[PDB]
């Protein structure tokens, strides 16, 4: 599995670019597609969304009227139209890929960016900031603006990890599930509101920033993130 | 030697009949003469699955309760969502000639097989977002009748040249052949503990078969007709059978012989499957008529009908936790009642 | 419904598609099934058939319409324990080798079970006797008596040809199903035109019976 | 055929050599088997439509 | 005469419940979901609306006499309640014989979805075309009469009755020189003349009397009696009788559910 993304560079204010990327090893026809950014002095951002079969699509409230999401399924292929470009659209912009069916794991797979310089919503809080800390125990926490408690007996917390120089991956789906190629030693737990991350018999490599996102409601929202320091 | 053997034969199936009888004081019907029945069972239908264009042959459900997997022969493989009538994955086969179907206790491979001679076992859970084949069993001479999984690793099948085996899938060779039927071995069960299973064929016996060792030990000889079911009791120590004479039969393992027969002056149809109830109070079984009776376990009276269907009903299934009965049809339906 | 229990229906709604299109690119198919003994001519039935020990399927193309065929001799088992999975087929083939006298009483037993069947009560059954120049050069040795012996007649060619022929057909006794009988030799090519003239008249005749004339 | 009839009486002798027990004593522990479980059998005594998944 | 209201009343109560009976049928059972299953139910839906309020309305006029002594925009709404629900009646008979037809005579390319999309085509131009033909006289233009206009006695009765008889005679005639040639024998070729027989026999003598004085009578100078005139008029409503038996009475898998 691999996902490449192209494009990017210095472009003025008021211009227009356009962005791509090639998938190859799995099958593209049976995912759907994810826009996600980074700035250079926050953490991550939705953008996105483009569903298999093109049926349907969502943007956030910032990037409407302006940007435009479109896929090509012979050639295997996902683009981005951006116009009217400002200085706040300077970042990183990531692909990810998602499936949706009963026991499904999505936002398994992220790629690795191109970055771009130009010269009722759910409130996730995550209070810590930066913890220092090998062979112990650490908890990390979360918390909601409401309830992610649906009737129907799932709770819509995810867990991811980004390692210095590296891609964000994925830990735990669901507040509970553990992701394939994720040591045993990673646990989740949680309530309504109240949710925590526990990693036992810390090792190196875990070292890095955490972040919670909820999946309840478009659009999606993430956190500020917890650094992890030696 | 050519005909002093045969004597010897027959001496020892005396041997056999004088020693079940001495084991015989009293009936099952005396003994359960002083319960109170049942009663009146009505259930209604809860769900409805659409999709099929053909014949629907098999089914089979998850240990989870909420999965289930069919066949038809319009060559697909269909999972259902039975809470929220979803579809899963539909998988097309090589062959559109299938007779049996299997779920994986774990949840991660289905099987297949049919007039083609091979088992087929298919992965679900797996990179690049798709059902793949992963391995295919051959060395039958005969049409799979019926297919079960012990683990991850380990399959027993039936054929009709009138044996039975055990494969390794990662070899894709059979650890183990079993032999002894005369005639098609058409269905099959495991024993909750797996370390036993039971058969029945086409020549009116059934047979009890030890895992390991690969040997027989007792053989069951009370109908007139063929032998298309057969089902474990909960406890284990008991099982029971449908024929093509329209008639149901109750057999220990202990006393090594028949317990109960069950049948009616008004039903002159073949039965195709039998199932049990989690309790064992209850036995159920599908009917050429186009119905399903419902049958008292302990004193062999008819308790409920389940008439919802337009051609024959092929095959049944009770979900571990006991709280839903699924039924399949000539009529490309399957219902979910309750 | 939630976020991702709104797009799990979507994915059922598209798997809901793929099947209705497979339905209809199948429903314009004619299926035949082709019985007969061993050597007598099922392999080498139609020149252009291609192949596409369970079950042998071999398909061609004639006209507009797609003819599938379906080979079962390499099932030595109780026929009546899968005979079912056949029951809508359009028609049946059976081909009889005319230069065996071994065969013959065995072609027929099995001829007849077809023909009573309680899943083909209203199923036609297209009829080949193959080889008759191979049988024509056999006569002059084998008066026919060896075969049948309850036989009379001047055995030249033809009256012989039609007492195997009148013994097949007195195996039918219904009034909604027809017998096609043709003789082939080793050297014919328009085998197909036969068969595409039989399934004609088949269809015709079914659809007179529903609107009450026959 | 001597081969295949010296396997056959091979077979019967080994399941005429077992122990047996009454069929009053396997009656019964049939019974007590049902009365067990007989009030965690949702198809003999249906459960309310709060509970019911379906 | 007291006998001939109750003998009347059987008709109409008869052939209500009877169509009725069909219509329920093909929606509930579910081996009747096919195509050449929707023709038939039209001809149902026709011929209860005509038993319903056609035919009670027309007893009432006749048991008053000849006059009317009811009151103007009523009989407005049964004077084009009878060549509507009339028309339909005579124009499902003709796609019911079409399709038969090429069911016969095109049997490799009138089937699946071609037959699905040509059924439906007719089951809507017999309606529009009843409707056209009723409300002409009204949208275009004591005792309610329809029209005594010549202009529009040989537009009406030449689109609603004359053409489709030329086109139910020339296709049964084709049907039959097929089956015959088609080739125990005896039995079989008895049955197949018989069958058309009724066909045309029925569908002629309860509609031609009435319609050969409707086209004479504009064009030449004659009155008839108003006895023979009654006599006429109720021929043509007993065909929602015989319509639905046979078309449905005399086929299997109709009598398999009674
Ligand atoms: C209720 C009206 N009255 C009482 C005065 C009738 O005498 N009506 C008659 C006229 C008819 C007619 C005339 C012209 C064209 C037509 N196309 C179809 C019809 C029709 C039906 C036919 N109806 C059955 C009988």
């Amino acid at each position: 599995v691999q996902l490449v993304e192209s494009g990017g560079g210095l472009v003025q204010p008021g211009g227009s670019r356009k962005l791509s990327c090639s998938a190859s090893g799995f099958a593209f026809s049976s995912f759907g597609m994810h826009w996600v950014r980074q700035a250079p002095e926050k953490g991550l951002e939705w953008v996105a969304y483009i569903s298999s079969g093109s049926g349907t699509i969502y943007y956030a409230d910032t990037v409407k009227g302006r940007f435009t999401i479109s896929r090509d399924d012979p050639k295997n292929t996902l683009f981005l139209q951006m116009t009217s470009l400002r200085s706040e659209d300077t970042a990183m912009y990531y692909c990810v890929r998602s499936i949706y069916y009963y026991g499904s794991s999505p936002f398994d797979f992220w790629g690795q960016g191109t970055t771009l310089t130009v010269s009722s919503d759910i409130v996730m809080t995550q209070a810590t900031s930066s913890v220092p800390v090998p062979g112990e125990s650490v908890s990390i926490s979360c918390r909601s603006s409401k309830s992610l408690l649906h009737s129907n007996g799932n709770t819509y917390l995810y867990w991811f990890l980004q390692r210095p120089g590296q891609s964000p991956q994925l830990l735990i789906y669901r507040m509970s599930n553990l992701a394939s190629g994720v040591p045993d030693r990673f646990s989740g737990s949680g309530s309504g509101t109240a949710f925590t991350l526990t990693i036992s018999r810390l090792e190196a490599e875990d070292v890095g920033v955490y972040y919670c996102m909820q999946h309840l409601e478009y659009p999606l929202t993430f956190g500020a993130g917890t650094k992890l320091e030696l | 030697e050519l005909d002093q053997l045969r004597q010897e034969a027959e001496q020892l199936k005396n041997q056999i009949r004088d020693a079940r009888k001495a084991c015989a004081d009293a009936t099952l019907s005396q003994i359960t003469n002083n319960i109170d029945p049942v009663g009146r069972i009505q259930m209604r239908t809860r769900r409805t699955l659409r999709g099929h264009l053909a014949k629907i042959y098999a089914m089979h459900w998850g240990t989870d309760s909420r999965l289930l997997v069919s066949a038809s022969q319009d060559g697909k493989l269909i999972i259902w969502d039975s809470y929220t009538t979803n579809k899963v994955h539909a998988i097309p086969l090589r062959s559109s000639w299938v007779m049996t179907c299997a779920y994986a206790p774990s949840g991660n491979y289905v099987a297949c097989g049919g007039l083609d001679n091979i088992c087929s076992i298919y992965n679900l859970k797996t990179r690049e977002g798709n059902v793949r084949v992963s391995r295919e069993l051959a060395g039958h001479t005969g049409y799979l009748s019926c297919c079960r999984f012990l683990d991850d690793n380990q399959i027993v099948t039936s054929s009709g040249d009138t044996t039975c085996a055990l494969w390794d899938i990662e070899t894709g060779q059979q650890t183990t052949t079993f032999t002894g039927h005369t005639g098609d071995v058409m269905s099959l069960s495991l024993a909750p503990d797996t370390r036993l299973f039971v058969s029945g064929a086409c020549d009116a016996s059934a047979k009890l078969w030890d895992v390991r060792e690969g040997m027989c030990r007792q053989t069951f000889t009370g109908h007139e007709s063929d032998i298309n079911a057969i089902c474990f009791f909960p406890n284990g120590n008991a099982f029971a059978t449908g024929s093509d004479d329209a008639t149901c039969r109750l057999f220990d393992l202990r006393a090594d012989q028949e317990l109960m027969t069950y049948s009616h002056d008004n039903i002159i149809c073949g039965i195709t499957s039998v199932s049990f109830s989690k309790s064992g109070r209850l036995l159920l079984a599908g009917y050429d008529d186009f119905n399903c009776n419902v049958w008292d376990a302990l004193k062999a009276d008819r308790a409920g009908v389940l008439a919802g269907h337009d051609n024959r009903v092929s095959c049944l299934g009770v979900t571990d936790d006991g709280m839903a009965v699924a039924t399949g049809s000539w009529d490309s339906f399957l219902k979910i009642w309750n | 419904l939630s976020a991702e229990d709104k797009a799990a229906v979507e994915r059922s709604k598209m798997i809901e598609k793929n099947l209705k299109e497979d339905g209809i690119s199948a429903a314009k198919d004619v299926k035949l099934l082709l019985l007969g003994a061993d050597n007598s001519g099922k392999s080498t039935i139609v020149k252009q058939m291609k192949i596409i020990t369970g079950i042998v399927e071999t398909h061609f193309t004639f006209k507009n319409l797609h003819f599938r065929l379906f080979d079962v001799g390499g099932q030595r088992s109780e026929r009546k324990k899968w005979i079912h999975c056949f029951e809508d087929v359009t028609a049946i083939i059976f081909c009889v080798d005319l230069s065996d006298y071994n065969r013959m009483h065995e072609s027929l037993m099995l001829f007849d079970s077809i023909c009573n069947n309680k899943f083909f009560i209203d199923t036609s059954i297209i009829l080949f006797l193959n080889k008759k120049d191979l049988f024509g050069e056999k006569i002059k040795k084998s008066p026919l008596t060896i075969c049948f012996p309850e036989y009379t007649g001047p055995n030249t060619y033809e009256d012989a040809a039609a007492y195997i022929q009148a013994q097949f057909e007195s195996k039918n006794r219904s009034p909604n199903k027809e017998i096609y009988c043709h003789m082939t030799c080793a050297t014919d090519t328009n085998n197909a035109q036969v068969i595409f003239d039989a399934v004609t008249d088949i269809i015709i005749a079914n659809n007179l019976r529903g609107c009450g004339l026959y | 055929s001597i081969a295949q009839a010296r396997k056959l009486v091979e077979q019967l002798k080994m399941e005429a050599n077992i122990d047996r027990i009454k069929v009053s004593k396997a009656a019964a522990d049939l019974m007590a088997y049902c009365e067990a479980h007989a009030k965690e059998d949702p198809l003999l005594t249906p459960v309310p439509a709060s509970e019911n998944p379906f | 005469g007291v006998l001939i209201l109750t003998l009347l009343g059987f008709l109409v109560a008869a052939t209500f419940a009877w169509n009725l009976l069909v219509l329920a049928t093909i929606l509930r059972v579910r081996t009747f979901h096919r195509v050449p299953h929707n023709l038939v139910a039209s001809m149902a839906v026709s011929d209860v609306l005509v038993a319903a309020l056609v035919m009670p309305l027309s007893l009432v006029h006749e048991l008053s006499g000849r006059r009317w002594q009811l009151g103007r925009r009523l009989c407005q709404l049964w004077i084009a309640c009878d060549v509507l629900c009339c028309t339909a009646s005579i124009w499902n008979v003709t796609a019911i014989a079409l399709d038969r037809y090429w069911s016969i005579t095109r049997p490799m390319e009138y089937t699946l979805r071609t037959r699905k999309c040509v059924s439906n085509v007719m089951i809507a131009l017999t309606w529009a075309l009843s409707a056209v033909i009723s409300l002409a006289p009204l949208l275009f233009g004591e005792e309610c009469q329809v029209s005594r206009e010549p202009s529009y006695a040989v537009f009406s009765t030449v689109g609603a009755f004359y053409l489709p008889l030329c086109v139910v005679l020339f296709v049964y005639w084709k049907i039959y020189k097929a089956a015959k040639f088609r080739v125990w024998r005896e039995q079989k070729e008895q049955r197949a003349a018989l069958m058309v027989g009724i066909l045309i026999g029925v569908f002629v003598l309860c509609w031609i009397p009435f319609f050969l004085t409707e086209l004479i009578s504009p064009l030449c100078s004659c009155d008839i009696p108003a006895i023979w005139k009654s006599i006429f008029l109720w021929l043509g409503y007993s065909n929602s009788f015989f319509n639905p038996l046979i078309y449905t009475a005399f086929n299997k898998n109709y009598n398999s559910a009674f």
